[PDB]
DNA sequence: TACCCCCCCTTCGGTGCTTTGCACCGAAGGGGGGG
């Protein structure tokens, strides 16, 4: 007896249609049962080729977790789908979030089964379940709840959200909650064990609504620990004619965000016409010039702030010896964050698996810190991802992604 | 008396009407055959004849059915495909008989007439209208409507499959025992039980797409092995392709070639190590398809190759879920690789080619690399797992060659066999600037306008060169400038250059190119014991980067 | 003078940095195969 939120797509724009890829045995199993299962309860319904749109299917397994989840890929439909932000159904984003000593994630995504979705919208939740060996042709079924991984699901389960929590930050007010997708962000100050308690209570709190992949789950940040990886020029003692030209070749670069940048005084150390190896010294006009431009490299950068109109943009450097470097951005050469990543899972072993978790550590700092994804350029050719990143894919969101080779003649971001 | 089967709902794309086509003029052969066949239809009630009160038509014709005296009917509805609306296919891929496990009992039948036995969209009737000449136009002729799916609608195949497929759902959920593959009405029956079990089992099925009106003709019943099945030959413990015909024809047309190369294609999946390259090579161009084409000393050779390779009779052995699945590569030369997926030795479950060149510059190991995931992804489709690998690279080739290239690139578990020949890098660029090597700064420049440009360098100990050039850009003379420093440079040098372009491909240490020049600058790069490459800024007075800058401008 | 699916090889135009040339990539039309 819940009525629809009924929802349109962006007007000019038809639904998604996105060819199902292979999927291995495992995956497939496990998606035969959730699909079963879910078929039982009325969440999902089987339909026909006359419905033209589809979406990617497949499934994952969360940090440290032995059950499979089922996971579609919504991108392209959360693109085509109406903002809420117009609806006013959007969800604001507490700054102070990132300010916590701790922040856990839950998976509420389980919540959004309970919410029917609007009939004629229904059509385009299609997704297509495939086969070994293509015994059988695709196996078409369609949402009729508010499903996982679609952006109109926490804005429409908004509503009944803020009523559950209303308890629990009222008697706890100095608790962050953010919601994002099929996940909750709750931030504290306390100290862990206290911590850990309330995210317990929360989750009890849950069940008081739910008597009335599981929500068990939980993943520790800690964003007042985090730290930024800025730009800087080496220091030396003697300086070859080879690490001038790296220097300058640096500074050069450099000076597209930071323009006070000079390079006069050591270019004309390269005056002449030397052997790569040859040390030379400084002249009294170079050694200023130099730690001029290392001030300027510890003050931040001019007029670069968040714009919430304008799309995250992620860019990542493969350094070598599992270290990966990124920077954050909106508008060209304005950062807004720099970092660095280091012995991840698959360090000197396989670098999918690190650029993977890489992508996944960098969204979510996004969505801590702006409440957004960005759209990563990632160091990789598509062939090459598109085989195996589903393998290593451990959370609940995709974020969009376009691939790039960037060969680094300046070594920028790392010495 | 049949169970109904349910309609599919079919519309129009929005503001779209129905066709009206009229017809084209017919020779009386065709309209005479054409008629006798309408009658049949309207008897069975595959269509019905009332056409006054409807608007729209679409042409139809007539051939004959391959080398038989039987005239086929055929509707073109290539207009109302357009104003009907999207499907979605459900027919994701083709079946393979590698991906198959051995049953003890197998049938292969097939539906009869299919679309005929599916009824169309009541509403969506009307659109499906057609028109025949009752004698060459002189009188006005018979109209008709579509009662089921029609033959050249878009929406036929997807429309039936989709109810096929309802249909046997039951089926095979109440009959864990057994292995249905259907591709759309082509069924593939096996089971470990006894015959007379699994013949018992075949007529359960058969009554069962009786029930809802599919026939199953014992002519299209097959019994006893081989078994003919998706184009193979299935017998119980191997298979195989059915037979291939090689056109041995003296005189290649384009369209010769073309078929030709697409049948080494096909017999590829199972004949080990068929190579198209040579002969694809002679149908690059834009030659039309009746130009004749000489064989090139190379191709014949390639075709000649193939001709050994298939003179020989191969099978495929059937998949075993108990046992890995191991995949094994060779290079075959000239960016050609073939691979065989395997469980036990000897017994190749398929086999395949990986030609493809992408990029201007590449090497071995990229290409390797691709070959992999070609073949991991082939897998997951048919076994839906990863192969084991065996690749004629070495542990450390490997590792080197991961480790320091500037994209994320992996292979998965896979172990190095020794089989010449090996896939390794074929030069190395230093990290660090080479001590007591001459060190060369580069430059080259080209006129926009009149495309002439000159490559030079100058070195540390006063070494000098610029040459003239002719019909050139900005980017070939920086190779050039690059080309010549190591020309002119002994076994060990540093260069100096401010071209991102040029960096850009050597860094990636090419063994291989489209373009001459860069294969040269390789053929030098191989023979050198040390380079250090380096990028500097223009413009900046830099070293002999300004000194050169001048020269070359 | 028709319809739906998959594959390889080539050609050709769009796209974005290597920049006004060059490299990449997807679409489409040739061929093979299936119903
Ligand atoms: O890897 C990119 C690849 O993915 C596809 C198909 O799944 O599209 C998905 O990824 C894109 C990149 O982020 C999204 O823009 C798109 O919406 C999403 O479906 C292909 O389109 C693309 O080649």
């Amino acid at each position: 007896p819940i009525e629809t939120v009924p929802v349109k797509l962006k007007p000019g724009m038809d639904g998604p249609k996105v060819k199902q890829w292979p999927l291995t045995e495992e995956k497939i199993k496990a998606l035969v049962e959730i699909c079963t299962e879910m078929e039982k309860e009325g969440k999902i319904s089987k339909i026909g080729p006359e419905n033209p749109y589809n979406t990617p299917v497949f499934a994952i397994k969360k940090k440290d977790s032995t059950k499979w989840r089922k996971l579609v890929d919504f991108r392209e439909l959360n693109k085509r789908t109406q903002d809420f932000w117009e609806v006013q159904l959007g969800i604001p984003h507490p700054a102070g979030l990132k300010k916590k000593k701790s922040v856990t994630v839950l998976d509420v995504g389980d919540a959004y089964f309970s919410v029917p979705l609007d009939e004629d919208f229904r059509k385009y939740t299609a997704f297509t379940i495939p086969s070994i060996n293509n015994e059988t042709p695709g196996i078409r079924y369609q949402y009729n709840v508010l499903p996982q991984g679609w952006k109109g699901s926490p804005a429409i389960f908004q509503s009944s959200m803020t009523k559950i929590l209303e308890p629990f930050k009222k008697q706890n007010p100095d608790i962050v909650i953010y919601q994002y997708m099929d996940d909750l962000y709750v931030g504290s100050d306390l100290e862990i064990g206290q911590h850990r308690t309330k995210i317990e209570e929360l989750r009890q709190h849950l069940l008081r609504w739910g008597l009335t992949p599981f929500l068990w789950m939980g993943y520790e940040l800690h964003p007042d620990k985090w730290t930024v990886q800025p730009i800087v020029l080496p220091e030396k003692d003697s300086w070859t004619v080879n690490d001038i030209q790296k220097l300058v070749g640096k500074l050069n670069w450099a000076s597209q965000i930071y323009p006070g940048i000079k390079v006069r005084q050591l270019s004309k150390l390269l005056r002449g016409t030397k052997a790569l190896t040859e040390v030379i010294p400084l002249t009294e006009e170079a050694e200023l010039e130099l730690a001029e431009n290392r001030e300027i490299l510890k003050e931040p950068v001019h007029g670069v702030y968040y714009d919430p109109s304008k799309d995250l943009i992620a860019e990542i450097q493969k350094q070598g010896q599992g270290q990966w470097t990124y920077q954050i951005y909106q508008e060209p050469f304005k950062n807004l964050k720099t970092g660095k990543y280091a012995r991840m899972r698959g360090a000197h072993t396989n670098d999918v698996k690190q650029l993977t978790e890489a992508v996944q550590k960098i969204t979510t700092e996004s969505i801590v810190i702006w409440g957004k994804t960005p759209k990563f350029k990632l160091p990789i050719q598509k062939e090459t991802w598109e085989t195996w990143w589903t393998e290593y894919w451990q959370a609940t969101w995709i974020p969009e992604w376009e691939f790039v080779n960037t060969p680094p003649l300046v070594k920028l971001w790392y010495q | 008396p049949i169970s109904p089967i349910e309609t599919v709902p079919v519309k129009l794309k929005p503001g779209m009407d129905g066709p009206k086509v009229k017809q084209w003029p017919l020779t009386e052969e065709k309209i005479k055959a054409l008629v006798e066949i309408c009658t049949e239809m309207e008897k069975e009630g595959k269509i019905s004849k009332i056409g006054p009160e409807n608007p729209y038509n679409t042409p139809v014709f007539a051939i004959k059915k391959k080398d038989s005296t039987k005239w086929r009917k055929l509707v073109d509805f290539r207009e109302l495909n357009k104003r009907t609306q999207d499907f979605w296919e459900v027919q994701l891929g083709i079946p393979h008989p590698a991906g198959l496990k051995k049953k003890k009992s197998v049938t292969v039948l097939d539906v009869g007439d299919a679309y005929f036995s599916v009824p169309l969209d009541e509403d969506f009737r009307k659109y499906t209208a057609f028109t025949i000449p009752s004698i060459n136009n002189e009188t006005p002729g018979i109209r008709y409507q579509y009662n089921v799916l029609p033959q050249g609608w878009k929406g036929s195949p997807a429309i039936f499959q989709s109810s096929m497929t309802k249909i046997l759902e039951p089926f095979k959920k109440q009959n864990p025992d057994i292995v249905i593959y259907q591709y759309m009405d082509d069924l593939y029956v096996g089971s470990d039980l006894e015959i007379g079990q699994h013949r018992t089992k075949i007529e359960e099925l058969r009554q069962h797409l009786l029930r809802w009106g599919l026939t199953t003709p014992d002519k299209k019943h097959q019994k006893e092995p081989p078994f003919l099945w998706m184009g193979y030959e299935l017998h119980p413990d191997k298979w195989t392709v059915q037979p291939i015909v090689l056109p041995e024809k003296d005189s290649w047309t384009v369209n010769d070639i073309q078929k030709l190369v697409g049948k080494l294609n096909w017999a590829s999946q199972i004949y080990p190590g068929i190579k198209v390259r040579q002969l694809s090579k002679l149908l690059r161009g834009t030659k039309a398809l009746t130009e004749v084409i000489p064989l090139t000393e190379e191709a014949e050779l390639e075709l000649a190759e193939n001709r050994e390779i298939l003179k020989e009779p191969v099978h495929g052995v059937y998949y075993d879920p108990s046992k890995d699945l191991i995949a094994e590569i060779q290079k075959q030369g000239q960016g050609q690789w073939t691979y065989q997926i395997y469980q036990e030795p000897f017994k190749n479950l398929k086999t395949g080619k990986y030609a493809r060149m992408r990029g201007a510059h590449t090497n071995d190991v990229k290409q390797l690399t691709e070959a992999v995931q070609k073949i991991t992804t082939e897998s997951i489709v048919i076994w839906g797992k990863t192969p084991k690998f065996k690749l004629p690279i070495q542990k450390e080739t490997w590792e080197t060659w991961w480790t320091e290239y500037w994209q994320a690139t992996w292979i998965p578990e896979w172990e190095f066999v020794n089989t010449p020949p090996l896939v390794k890098l074929w030069y190395q660029l230093e990290k660090e600037p080479i001590v007591g090597a001459e060190t060369f700064y580069v430059d080259g420049a080209a006129n926009r306008e009149t495309k002439l440009g000159k490559a030079g360098y100058v070195t540390n100990k006063g070494r000098q060169k610029v040459v003239p050039l002719t019909n050139t850009t900005n980017q070939k003379t920086e190779l050039q400038a690059i080309y010549l420093a190591l020309q002119d440079s002994g076994l060990e040098v540093n260069i100096v250059t401010d071209s991102q372009y040029a960096l850009g491909i050597i860094q990636a240490q090419p063994d291989k190119s489209e373009s001459e020049l860069v294969n040269q600058i390789i053929e030098q790069l191989i023979k050198k014991e040390k380079v250090y490459l380096a990028w500097v800024p223009a413009h900046k007075g830099i070293g002999g980067n300004e000194q050169v800058d001048k020269l070359v401008s």
